[PDB]
Parts: structure tokens; C-alpha cells; sequence
DNA sequence: AAAAAAAAAAAAAAAAAAA
DNA sequence: TTTTTTT
């Protein structure tokens, strides 16, 4: 409630908190069944706020950051258990949030390499660990909310819309949701949410 | 201190954000440098409009002298269309 | 008497590349 | 020619 506006983002948000069923057919394998959100927008504006609220509100949920995690050390480690002297899988980040949600802040900031797991993972939602003799697949039917900065300092709306963003399209036609959010300068509006603010303080 | 007043005046400054809705509000009435009437609060400063100003009689209305003003802001320009005046 | 090491993360210098 | 990024 301490957010003003935005309310077909609530919207979306409680429409992906319960997304549809999961299909799978003896010939047509598998479809994919809950829905995932990307926020693109101009600095503050109360995108990672309204994550961190997602987050709490949740029943299971992981956070992560772009810059802060490594590809490879997301999905599965290769680490020897001490008692037994025997190098095992240990979990990734997204897989403990299997059939949960994982929100990613900073996600234009990562590094590229670390993307093309992610392709996978919006693929066919599972992760496949060959190496040092461990040849297995890991299920991860997780849903992702992320939000990212523009190319330039804020949004520029005479542009391109892919000129204004720095992912491929590959993984951008896979988010069902795409949201662009401008902070209008209007006095009626600021007024409105300077009460607002000033309420809540 | 007045026995009718307990409605309340509202500073000049807290005009910015509403439109099309009646207020009241008190200061000096001089000349801005361009040349037009407007009222001076420690707030702040407004234009007057003056084309349908019907006035209490009795009174000498001049500048320098502390004004009582009953009008709608409009913020399409920055005008407080003026209805009365005592 | 001996577990000892493949897998990661982080810090550089060189070369090549783009503006 | 210069700075950047990758090995
Ligand atoms: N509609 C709003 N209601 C309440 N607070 C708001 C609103 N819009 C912006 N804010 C405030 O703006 C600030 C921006 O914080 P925050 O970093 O979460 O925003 P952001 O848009 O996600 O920014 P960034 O892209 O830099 O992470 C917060 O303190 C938040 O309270
Ligand atoms: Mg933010």
C-alpha cells in the first residue's frame, strides 16, 4: 500500500504469484506454465522496492544480484563432503527456488556469460551438469522477476525500443511481460505524491 | 483572533498543487516589476485576476494595505480569478 | 600413518582490436 | 594513435 500507482503492475504481479497449470503430453512433451516479468524504467521510480515487497510476500523466494553472482556458481557446484572424502553436487542458487521465484536486481549489469544459463533455464526449466565424471539434470520449474536499467542515464522515448536496452532479443521475446516506466513530470502528480511520501514518513 | 474565523486562510506557497477550487489567503498588495497586481506572503507571491471583482464598499483599497481574498487558483496560467474582497 | 587435490575466485600483463 | 578487453 506505501506505493502510489503502478496498480497494473500489482496486477501483474498478483496474476504471477498463482500463474497457470503445467501441460504435458505423452507426443508434445512439455509447455511451460507460469509467467515471467521484466521492469525496464528510468531511475527511481520504485522497482526495487516494489521486488523487495514481492520478496517478503512470496512463500518461497531467492534474491540475487547481477553484479554479485557468478553463472556457473548458480546453478550447481562441484564440492567434496568432508566426511565421506567424495566430490558431490551442491545446490545452485535458482534450483533451491524450484517451483519458487527468483528476483533479480541489476540484470542489464551482469555479465553476458552468465545470460546464456539463463536462456537455458527459460528454455526447458533444467539445468544439466556434465564434468569431473557427474553427467545428471536438475529440474528448475522457478518463475524470475528482474528489473533493469536503460542504456543511457534514463529512457529515451523518441529511440528505438531495442536500441534502448542492452539484451538480446533471444532472451527478451522469452519474457511473456515487458513494462516500461517514465516518471512524467507533472505538478499535480508530484503534489499527489508528495502527500503521499510525507504520509508515510 | 476574530470570533468568525476558528474557515482558515491558507499560506501562498501551498497554491502550487490544486486547481478549480476556492481558497482564501491574506498579504501585501503592491505591483510586481512587470506591472501587474499581485499579493506578497512570506510564502510566497501570486497574480491577481480582477475582470469580475465585486468589493466590500467602504473601504479605501490601496496598495500597502493587508486584503482579505476570496478566489479559485487556476493553473493554467497563474491566475486567482477574484470573486470578493474586504 | 597421512588426507594432497579438481574445482572455483580473484588479480594482473600482454596482445590485439576498435575508434 | 589510443584505450579497451581478452587471454
Ligand atoms: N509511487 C511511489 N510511492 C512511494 N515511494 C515511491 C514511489 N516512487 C518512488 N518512490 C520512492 O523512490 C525511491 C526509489 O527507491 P528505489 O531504489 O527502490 O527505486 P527504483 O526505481 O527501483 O530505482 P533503481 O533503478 O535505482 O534501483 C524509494 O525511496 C521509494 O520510496
Ligand atoms: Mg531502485
Amino acid at each position: 500500500p506505501s506505493i502510489y500507482g503502478h496498480d497494473h503492475i500489482k496486477k501483474a504481479i498478483l496474476l504471477m504469484l498463482m500463474g497457470g497449470v503445467e501441460k504435458n503430453l505423452e507426443n508434445g512433451s512439455h509447455l511451460r506454465g507460469d509467467i515471467n516479468i521484466l521492469m525496464v524504467g528510468d531511475p527511481s521510480t520504485a522497482k526495487s522496492q516494489l521486488l523487495r515487497f514481492v520478496l517478503n510476500t512470496a512463500s518461497l523466494a531467492i534474491a540475487t544480484t547481477g553484479r554479485g553472482s557468478s553463472g556457473v556458481g548458480l546453478t550447481a557446484a562441484v564440492t567434496t563432503d568432508r566426511e565421506t572424502g567424495e566430490r558431490r553436487l551442491e545446490a545452485g542458487a535458482m534450483v533451491l527456488a524450484d517451483r519458487g521465484v527468483v528476483c533479480i536486481d541489476e540484470f542489464d549489469k551482469m555479465t553476458d556469460v552468465d545470460r546464456v544459463a539463463i536462456h537455458e533455464v527459460m528454455e526447458q526449466q533444467t539445468v544439466t551438469i556434465a564434468k569431473a565424471g557427474i553427467h545428471t539434470t536438475l529440474n528448475a520449474r522457478c518463475s524470475v522477476i528482474a528489473a533493469a536499467n536503460p542504456v543511457f542515464g534514463q529512457y529515451d522515448v523518441n529511440r528505438d525500443p531495442h536500441q534502448n536496452i542492452a539484451l538480446p532479443d533471444s532472451l527478451l521475446s522469452r519474457f511473456d511481460l515487458l513494462f516500461v516506466v517514465t516518471d512524467d513530470i507533472n505538478e499535480i502528480r508530484d503534489r499527489s505524491i508528495s502527500e503521499h511520501v510525507l504520509r508515510t514518513h | 483572533r476574530n470570533e468568525n474565523f476558528q474557515m482558515s486562510i491558507t499560506p501562498i506557497k501551498n497554491l502550487l498543487g490544486r486547481d478549480a477550487q476556492n481558497f482564501l489567503l491574506l498579504g501585501l498588495l503592491n505591483k510586481n516589476f512587470k506591472g501587474n497586481w499581485s499579493l506578497e506572503d512570506p510564502s510566497g507571491s501570486v497574480e491577481i485576476d480582477i475582470s469580475q471583482t465585486i468589493p466590500t464598499q467602504g473601504h479605501y483599497y490601496v496598495p500597502g494595505c493587508m486584503v482579505l481574498v476570496e478566489g479559485i487558483y487556476y493553473s493554467v496560467g497563474n491566475k486567482f480569478h477574484v470573486t470578493s474582497m474586504t
